[PDB]
RNA sequence: UUGACAUUAUUGUCAGGUGGGGAGUAAAGUUACCACAGGGAUAACUGGCUUGUGGCAGUCAAGCGUUCAUAGCGACAUUGCUCGGCUCUUCCUAUCAUACCGAAGCAGAAUUCGGUAA
């Protein structure tokens, strides 16, 4: 069930991650340009 | 050296030696370079330009040490003589 | 700060077994100074037997180091031996190896120890039985498991390895 | 971790010659351009051993080592060794005397061979009594002739050429252990005029 | 795998890794002191870096020190109101130094 | 005329008038051309050799072997090694990580050469932020008895965890405590060892940041701070000493002057061993001192060291 | 386990510290520090490529900003410190020499820069 969970949901899990990695990114740089 | 000192290459503006240097680097190495060739000539390629106007400008800037005389080394006469015409301290800076 | 139970100390002394041979003995019996290890946060630590009598009074928090470190307990339930082990360990050294003044600072580093330096190294060892580097001075550098028998290791290639590095005292500098 | 390859075949000679670098103290270094020569004379002489260079290119300084950097053939560069090592005198004197090579080869030996004497000139006003003197020399028509002097000025005259050299170089280091230290020297031998002085026909 | 970006390692160098086993960086691409802008006076002081601090697009990166656009980084100010912390502007994979400006 | 040079201090060097107003009165202009023309040398590169591994003489051969100009400093002890020319590197050398030498500082070496260690007796400790003194302790003591180490940093553990094993001294109880609510903890009878909690912090060639923040809220609250260890450290036991790394007075001869009227319980003996100055009577509008003689002092350019002051106090009842 | 008190080493009390060791009302969180085995997702296509003048911050500042300089972008300058090599054929000019010119304190000679030029 886990493995059949990750090759159904494996692409969608790599580009979340990555787009809130850059959400996160974007996140702590306006927290520096604010001040 | 001794008397007199004709035989010194000339000096350029600063804006002219930049147009000297920058332009034979242009002129005299290799221009084009696709960016689909292997990583190992696009690296030598840059190397080249770099190590060239280096050379470039170190060969012009030899020219006018060597060139002009060594002020307090040649005679008391010559050394006073440039001290009176020209600021010695600023020939010197 | 806690006593040791049956079982976990059968787990240190198997792992100080695998380096000292049968002369673990000379480790815990002593009548002078018997020397009892206990540990603090999962990690144990060699002492004087009064030294860590009186500093039962230290709170659990307040504490972080007690003479001599062993290593500490993994979580899957191991015993790791740390680097600091070793005053205790190459004093009563019973496999042991040396290495070349120009071939040192490799080992220092964190590499293995290659078979490019022949001399006199212990006899009778097996393949896989824990080693002891030495270094003129007989300096103590680390741990070792060995790659393979002394018979094995003589007709080698140079560049093949003698003894694979466990902990090196280049630890020391971080 | 060297300077030059020029470092590999001093330690060399060494360990054949009884390691005479070892008991040393105070070395006066000839023409070393690299320090490929005081790299390996600072790992061989005991601590503050004060060893000093002297080279016709002006370059930099290295840590525990003096190095003076002008002529050769000069008088006031003679008066540079007479401005330090008049109070002490060499234990050894090194020659890597090497020209420009690419002409004729014939010249390129015999400038060579013009060189030594003149490291020699340097060498025997400045070095104790039975110390050495090692030497780059090009195997040539003059080298009999320098094996020679070497041999009526010292006590015991050893050719080498050791390995790590090129193997194809036509490279000698000849060293002379002991030395003669006289008090009448004969002027007319060590000046290149009468040594060169070709041997008359058959 | 080697870095191939501009990083400041400290000074603690001769054996630091233990987290980063196989993680190669040159010595040509370390570079020690920042051109560091003021901001309040508009005087470029050009002083060594101390620590490398907040590091955007990667918290590995932070424990590399590596330099790109973005990263807050430790100025020492032994030349000499200041601030003791700049953020860096370029890119100096690109470019040749490191410029930052104060917070 | 004194403003010229207070004008040639905050501007030549770059100076806190608060601290070249406070460390030029009562103070030569020969005085002025030793400790301010002093802080360019910046500690002069000792070696502190472990006595417990190796003896120097077997030390000697080892560096020297390599390529170490070594010599030692006049009189104190064989162990501190002047290095003057290496290119070996000075701290990654076999015999650093080995641990039969530590690297410190000349300053280092004498509140620890005071104190007199000896068999079976327990040491206790306050501030010992790096551990190179803690050596100097459990290796007189050729590991024996009891040495507890304290610093209130659980940051700057890690050096004392790393020097204790590295250099093997077996005895230590390493804790981080709070070093004020001390005698609570357990109060050891035999003696203790402080030193330098410090606000005026001598030698500005280590730590610049003196140079330039350093104003009088300082001087109101660790003053404060050392001397009510001072009155822990005289409830601990018995020798104590009392020592600090500060050449102005609100540090050291101001600070043991406090506890020595209040506890009658207190014994000034001849502190160092060697040489070093004689002490000061008074201190600009301060009490009389002729019980003060004999806890001494160093200057950085009278002798190759950082200035600093040693105080050892004696307890009888 | 430390101090105080008494017995005047031994023993008691009190007070101070530790104390899932026992009495009463174990193991778990985390991980981009991450090291090894497994499952995913693609990497590496001139979309006229490439050349001589850096980057960061500020100073100006043609205008445009949905009106418009106080929603902001902003060129040239400027100011801050700092795999190699042997041999031949053909082609390109971004030409080292030979040919002709222009500028240059270019007296002559020699030269420097530049133009046409394969």
């Amino acid at each position: 069930r886990r493995q059949r969970q990750l090759k159904k949901f494996g692409k969608q899990v790599q580009n979340a991650t990555l787009q809130k990695r850059q959400l996160e990114k974007r996140e702590t740089l306006e927290k520096i340009k604010s001040l | 050296m001794q008397l007199s000192w004709k035989d010194i290459p000339t000096v350029a503006p600063a804006n002219d030696l930049l147009d000297i240097v920058l332009n034979r680097t242009q002129r005299k190495t290799p221009t084009v370079i696709r960016p689909g060739f292997k990583i190992t000539r696009i690296r030598a390629f840059y190397m080249r330009k770099v190590k060239y106007t280096g050379e470039g400008f170190v060969e012009k800037f030899e020219d006018i040490l060597k060139g002009f005389p060594n002020i307090n080394d040649v005679h008391p006469f010559h050394r006073d003589l440039m001290d009176t015409l020209y600021e010695k301290n600023h020939y010197k800076i | 700060m806690r006593q040791l139970t049956e079982e976990e100390t059968k787990v240190v002394f198997e792992k100080l077994a695998g380096y000292i041979g049968r002369n673990i003995s000379f480790l815990v019996d002593n009548k002078e100074l018997p020397h009892v290890f206990r540990l603090q946060k999962d990690r144990v630590y060699y002492v004087p037997d009064h030294v860590a009598k009186l500093a039962t009074s230290v709170a659990r928090p307040n504490l972080m180091s007690l003479g001599i470190c062993l290593g500490k307990f993994t979580k899957t339930g191991k015993f790791r031996l740390h680097i600091t082990s070793l005053t205790v360990l190459a004093k009563h050294a019973k496999y042991k190896i040396w290495i070349k003044p120009n071939g040192e600072m490799p080992f220092l580093y964190g590499n293995h120890v290659l078979k490019a330096h022949v001399g006199k190294m212990s006899d009778d060892i097996p393949e896989h039985a824990g080693v002891i580097v030495f270094a003129m001075n007989d300096v103590p550098l680390g741990f070792g498991v060995s790659a393979k028998s002394t018979s094995e290791s003589r007709n080698m290639q140079p560049t093949g390895i003698v003894a694979f590095r466990q902990a090196d005292i280049g630890e020391y500098l971080r | 971790g060297y300077r030059a390859r020029s470092s590999f075949k001093i330690i060399q000679i060494n360990e054949k010659y009884g390691h005479f670098l070892e008991k040393s103290k105070v070395v006066i270094d000839l023409c070393a351009a690299p320090g490929s020569w005081c790299q390996v004379a600072s790992k061989l002489c005991p601590v503050n051993s004060l060893i000093i260079g002297v080279d016709i290119v002006p370059m930099k300084p290295m840590p525990n080592v003096i190095t003076f950097q002008s002529d050769i053939t000069t008088e006031d560069c003679r008066s540079k060794l007479r401005g330090y090592m008049k109070t002490w005198k060499a234990d050894t004197v090194l020659h890597d005397g090497a020209p420009n090579v690419g002409l004729g080869w014939v010249q390129d030996a015999f400038t060579q061979s013009q060189l030594t004497l003149q490291a020699l000139k340097l060498a025997v006003e400045n070095l104790v009594v039975n110390g050495t003197f090692v030497t780059k020399i090009f195997r040539s028509k003059d080298y009999n002739k320098l094996i020679w002097v070497f041999q009526q000025l010292f006590e015991k005259v050893e050719a080498t050429k050791p390995p790590a050299s090129r193997n194809v170089s036509a490279e000698i280091f000849v060293v002379c252990k002991g030395f003669k230290a006289p008090k009448r020297l004969d002027p007319r031998l060590l000046d290149p005029k009468e040594v060169f002085e070709e041997l008359p026909d058959g | 795998r080697m870095i191939t970006k501009h990083t400041f390692v400290g000074e603690g160098f001769t054996r630091r890794p233990v987290k980063m086993e196989r993680i190669i960086r040159p010595s040509a691409l370390r570079q020690k002191k920042a051109n560091v802008t003021h901001p309040e006076l508009g005087v470029t002081v050009f002083l060594p870096i101390l620590a490398v601090k907040k590091n955007p697009q990667s918290p590995m990166y932070t424990q590399l020190g590596v330099l790109t656009k973005g990263t807050i980084i430790e100025v020492n100010v032994s030349e000499l109101v200041w601030g003791k912390y700049a953020q860096v502007t370029n890119e100096p994979d690109r470019d040749g130094c490191v410029n930052a400006v104060l917070l | 005329y004194v403003d010229r040079l207070l004008k040639d201090i905050c501007e030549y060097f770059g100076y806190t008038p608060f601290l070249a107003e406070k460390l030029f009165n009562l103070f030569s202009p020969a005085e002025a051309m030793e400790f301010f023309e002093a802080n360019e040398i910046a500690r002069p590169i000792t070696i502190r050799t472990n006595t417990l591994k190796t003896r120097r003489r077997d030390l000697a051969q080892t560096l020297v072997n390599r390529g170490v100009n070594l010599q030692p400093i006049g009189s104190w002890t064989k162990v501190g090694l002047q290095i003057f020319d290496s290119q070996v590197p000075i701290g990654a050398t076999p015999e650093y990580l080995a641990g039969h030498y530590i690297l410190q500082a000349a300053s280092s070496f004498l509140p620890v050469i005071a104190l007199d260690p000896h068999e079976n007796e327990r040491i206790l400790d306050m501030a010992a932020a790096p551990g190179g003194k803690t050596t100097y302790i459990s290796a007189m003591m050729k590991n024996t008895g009891c040495v507890f180490a304290n610093d209130a940093n659980k940051s700057r553990t890690k050096s004392l965890i790393a020097n204790i094993h590295r250099l093997g001294c077996t005895n230590t109880i390493v804790c981080n405590y709070d070093a004020r609510e001390f005698p609570k903890v357990i109060g050891g009878f035999d003696r203790i060892l402080l030193d330098a909690p410090c606000s005026g912090t001598g030698v500005i060639g280590k730590d610049q940041s003196v140079k330039v923040s350093r104003t009088e809220k300082d001087f109101i609250q660790i003053p404060h701070l050392q001397k009510q260890l001072l009155l822990s450290a005289i409830d601990s036991v018995g020798v104590i000493v009392y020592s600090t790394c500060s050449v102005a007075v609100e540090e050291d001869e101001a600070v043991i002057d406090y506890a020595l009227r209040k506890r009658p319980n207190v014994k000034l003996v001849d502190t160092g061993l060697a040489i070093g100055k004689e002490a000061f009577t008074s201190y600009r509008g301060k009490k009389f001192h002729p019980s003060v003689k004999l806890a001494r002092r160093y200057y950085p350019h009278t002798y190759n060291v950082d200035g600093f002051f040693v105080a050892k106090f004696q307890k009888i009842g």
